[PDB]
RNA sequence: UUAGGCGGCCACAGCGGUGGGGUUGCCUCCCGUACCCAUCCCGAACACGGAAGAUAAGCCCACCAGCGUUCCGGGGAGUACUGGAGUGCGCGAGCCUCUGGGAAACCCGGUUCGCCGCCACC
RNA sequence: AGUGCAAGAGCAAAAGAUAGCUUGACAGUGUUCUUCCCAACGAGGAACGCUGACGCGAAAGCGUGGUCUAGCGAACCAAUU
RNA sequence: CCUGUCAAACUCCAAACUUACAGACGCCGUUUGACGCGGGGAUUCCGGUGCGCGGGGUA
């Protein structure tokens, strides 16, 4: 199914576990990237950031980071760097998949609700931003138009 | 400062805790004043399903009464030291349990006014030991 | 002291915003009135400020548009400075001016009805659909730009 | 509304903020009324008794005499005029 | 204490000194309360009417203040109790005050209590009481005879020093007497 | 208020901590069970009777801000949100301008370790 | 925590627990709100009185069933006081 | 300790705003009698659209 069906947030906020049931489990396989043994302690800071408030189903956001970290192999397998996607699927989707009676519809995912200008992703290397390159493919698998901000790094 | 501060003997609780009795009798004798009944909370698989229910008795003894038994209980206790509570308390053996505290307690258990004993004018198990142990035996 | 001028019609607008319009004594487009400056006053001009001009005139002006489109409680009567004299506490259409530019008086206690009705603006204004800082020719403006607009309203 | 009882939608107005919470000063249930002051309507989630319908929480009325230690406010529920019994606890002098 | 959600009982709730719950009831009457409270030397009765910024004591009587009427004697006992009541009564009565209810505060209920003795005294003062004459002592007691049998029983005076050797239920009489006629402050 | 009783507001008063205070007078702890009364067992408590001792508790007084709370300055912020208006923008979601209102988190610095009423009292 | 049962709300020297005692889950008749916001409409419900008789308590007082909002039924006919 | 996120059936907070009563101005009423009271006669109980706020629904 197409993200013209949910990627709106016009509906209201849906999240509520104790009283929904057989939610799908998220596709996201990690949130943490690189090496999560070391903290923020480099150079170079970019982050991704989504430029229109939309819902990003975790559909795109598995695709978009496996994507954007598969890539991010231009550093290798245990490369120094570390990849965070801040955004977690918390808002719960329906589909009523009888005609329109009896519609409430019954959840067939989760997606992310992310605000215009929030950083859905951020990464951090050390003068060697092959990083800019894995968001402009990760930002092509989500709905919006992106902006790839820099921020601690005046070594341009 | 001090004979307000000095430890003193507030009851000693001989209590047995069997599991349904016959047995207050002895603890009239041990000690010289009738037992009480200790009836029992909730529902359980040693066949206690009871509420309310004789399980035990206990003997609260306070003053000539409480010394008079200790003048036999202590002898045929040994123990000392981690053995006794964090406010200079200690149980041992059938239990005989000793609580102990200094004169102005009566503060935090009357009705008007109450309060609690600060933690300065509370009891240390330190304290504790030195009081009793200068009372016929020995410590650890 | 604010001159209040409609200078949008009542098709569509709010009942209450329309009320408030009446309360202050001008019933039709184009109908001016003169209102002090309190807190009172102040939110009821507030509440009507997208459908009128609003704003403190000139002393001159002001006479200019007493004499032009003054009227009494009843009649045709031209309210000029022999009528001023001749029946209220002042002696010319300057005296009266003054008295409501300094709000000691009003239209009504002066025996004259609370409302000027204006003409259409000669020359037009500068539209009803944006406000002054934008062009437009709603909501406060300036001495100046009061007077340019009740002057072609003359 | 799912339900049409008294207390359906009073969770809010019917509820004490957390430090508000257990009984209530005796002073103002013992408070004393005379006809014609006027009273504010408010009920105390503290106090059970002498309430009034919730969909009265809020008015302002007249007192009019009282029933046993309750007091008779007079209220205009719209356009209609109403009485309400309720005790001091559930009122406040206005001003 | 622990956080914003925290709940703080009132201050005299705190301080263990006011039954709130007793309070209430006890307003219920719109009657002024007559206030009997003990010390472990003295007892004092009051007249508390309810008031804008708290209670008002319109009238009230100290164990102590007895002497300054021709008492010898201890003040913690039941003949001190009930003459103070009776004094604070009388000074009630100056104050136009004619009813009252008994609150005891934190005490208990118990028959023959100086509370109780409190509320004789202010009862046959004039001040029109609730009460229930059975739970009062039996008026020897009052007198203070249970003490003097108790010195009975001497080898060793009761009174250290103080006033008498076999103690005096008649020195009580003696101050009722007084109370009940003319004398300052009353 | 050189120590008390009854309260109002019900944390500005909570939590924790320091220092000081009783020679006759007050509150206490304290001492003690013939009585009224009392413990499903204990004068522990409750109740009654009393001063040999003490200021160590409590309590009263002076003070500390580490935590919780109240209010204030500056910053966040005229941001977020919003009542009224628009032939302003945008494929749209939505945004913008004019007008009238206007926050929360958090940081930094102050404030707060109760206030007040009635009665009694070297 | 507990308070019979949904959910939300109330409650700590208690509205909870224990003990003891008691039958107010009483008869009569109303006021008011609700049912039905506003704004007419029955049964039902609730709050708050009074009259009478009672329970408990030292007493103020509390008890018009269970902390509050669900647990309800017309005329005709029968049986019953 | 540090670090990453949320709530129609969460709330330590908290608007704009809506709302009870009162006073003030305004407007209105006392020959155009308002507010209100009593009675006669209805029609009406298929609605629709824009804008704001919505809930459902891919729409
Ligand atoms: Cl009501
Ligand atoms: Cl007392
Ligand atoms: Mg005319
Ligand atoms: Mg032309
Ligand atoms: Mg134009
Ligand atoms: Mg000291
Ligand atoms: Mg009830
Ligand atoms: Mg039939
Ligand atoms: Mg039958
Ligand atoms: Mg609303
Ligand atoms: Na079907
Ligand atoms: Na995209
Ligand atoms: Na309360
Ligand atoms: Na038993
Ligand atoms: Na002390
Ligand atoms: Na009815």
């Amino acid at each position: 199914k197409p993200g013209a069906m949910y990627r709106n947030s016009s509906k209201p906020a849906y999240t509520r576990r104790e009283y929904i049931s057989g939610i799908p489990g998220k596709k996201i396989a990690q949130f943490d990237m690189g090496n999560n043994g070391a903290g923020p302690t480099y150079p170079a800071q970019v982050e991704l950031v989504v430029e229109k408030p939309v819902q990003i189903r975790h559909n795109a956001l598995e695709a978009a980071r496996v994507a954007a970290n598969r890539y991010v192999q231009n550093s290798g397998a245990a490369a120094n760097y570390k990849f965070r996607i801040r955004k977690f699927p918390f808002h719960v989707i329906r589909e009523n998949k009888d005609g329109m009676r009896a519609p409430f519809g019954k959840p067939v995912g989760t997606a992310a609700r992310v605000h215009g200008a929030n950083h859905i992703f951020i990464a951090w290397v050390n003068p060697d931003p092959n990083v800019e390159e894995a968001w402009r493919r990760a930002k092509m698998k989500v709905t919006p138009t992106i902006n790839i901000d820099s921020s601690p790094a005046g070594n341009a | 400062f001090h004979e307000m501060r000095e430890p003193r003997i507030e009851k000693v609780v001989v209590h047995m805790g069997i599991g349904h009795a016959n047995a207050e009798d002895i603890l009239g004798e041990i000690t010289g004043q009738m037992p009480v009944r200790t009836k029992a909370k909730r529902t359980v698989g040693e066949f206690d399903i009871r509420e309310g229910d004789p399980i035990g008795a206990k003997v609260t003894l306070r003053d000539e009464m409480a010394e008079e038994f200790l003048q036999t209980a202590l002898p045929l206790a040994e123990l000392a030291t981690s053995q006794f509570d964090d406010t200079g308390n200690f149980s041992f053996g059938l239990d005989v349990t000793v609580n102990l505290v200094r004169p102005g307690y009566r503060v935090a258990k009357r009705d008007k006014a109450s309060r609690s004993i600060p933690t300065k004018h509370r009891l240390n198990p330190a304290d504790a030991v030195a009081f009793i142990e200068s009372t016929y035996d020995v410590e650890v | 002291m604010h001159a209040l001028v409609q200078l949008r019609g009542e098709v569509n607008m709010h009942t209450d915003i329309q009320d408030t319009l009446e309360m202050l004594n001008i019933h039709h487009v184009n109908h001016c009135t003169l209102v002090p400056e309190t807190d009172a006053y102040r939110g009821m001009v507030a509440k009507v400020n997208d459908f009128v001009a609003f704003g403190e005139p000139s002393q001159e002006t002001l006479e200019t548009v007493l004499a032009t489109r003054a009227e009494p409680l009843e009649g045709d009567a031209d309210v000029d400075d022999e009528w001023v004299a001749e029946h209220t506490d002042y002696d010319d259409i300057s005296g009266l001016a003054f008295a409501l530019l300094s709000e000691e008086t009003t239209l009504r206690e002066q025996g004259l009805s609370p409302t000027l009705r204006l003409h259409p603006p000669r020359g037009g204004h500068d539209g009803v659909k944006h406000p002054v800082k934008e062009g437009g020719q709603l909501g406060k403006h300036d001495t100046e730009g009061i007077d340019d607009l009740l002057e072609a309203m003359r | 509304p799912s339900s049409n009882g008294p207390l359906e939608g009073t969770r809010g107005k019917l509820k004490n903020k957390p430090r508000d919470r257990g009984t209530s000063p005796p002073q103002r249930a013992v408070e004393e009324f005379d006809d014609g002051e006027k009273v504010h309507l408010k009920i105390d989630p503290s106090v059970p008794n002498g309430r009034f319908h919730p969909r009265f929480d809020g008015q302002t009325g007249t007192v009019e005499g009282k029933q046993g230690d309750a007091y008779k406010v007079d209220i205009v529920d719209g356009g209609k005029e109403k009485t309400i019994i309720v005790t001091a606890a559930h009122l406040r002098r206005q001003e | 204490a622990t956080g914003p959600r925290y709940k703080v009982p009132m201050r005299r709730r705190r301080e263990a000194r006011t039954d709130y719950h007793q309070r209430l009831r006890l307003l219920k009457s719109g009657k002024p309360r007559l206030v009997a409270r003990k010390s472990n030397k003295h007892v004092r009765a009051q007249l508390v009417t309810l008031g804008p910024n708290g209670d008002d004591t319109l009238a009230s009587a100290h164990s102590s203040d007895l002497a300054e009427y021709g008492w010898e004697a201890p003040t913690g006992n039941m003949p001190s109790a009930y003459l103070t009541g009776l004094l604070a009564g009388l000074r009630a009565q100056e104050a136009g005050v004619e009813e009252a209810v008994l609150d005891i505060g934190l005490n208990s209920p118990t028959p023959g209590s100086k509370v109780f003795a409190i509320q004789e005294g202010a009862i046959d003062a004039g001040l029109d009481i609730p009460h229930n004459d059975d739970v009062l002592a039996d008026w020897q007691r009052t007198r203070g005879a249970h003490i003097a049998e108790y010195d009975e029983q001497l080898e060793e005076p009761l009174y250290s020093g103080d006033f008498d050797a076999a103690d005096l239920p008649e020195h009580f009489d003696e101050l009722r007497e007084t109370l009940l006629d003319g004398d300052i402050e009353l």
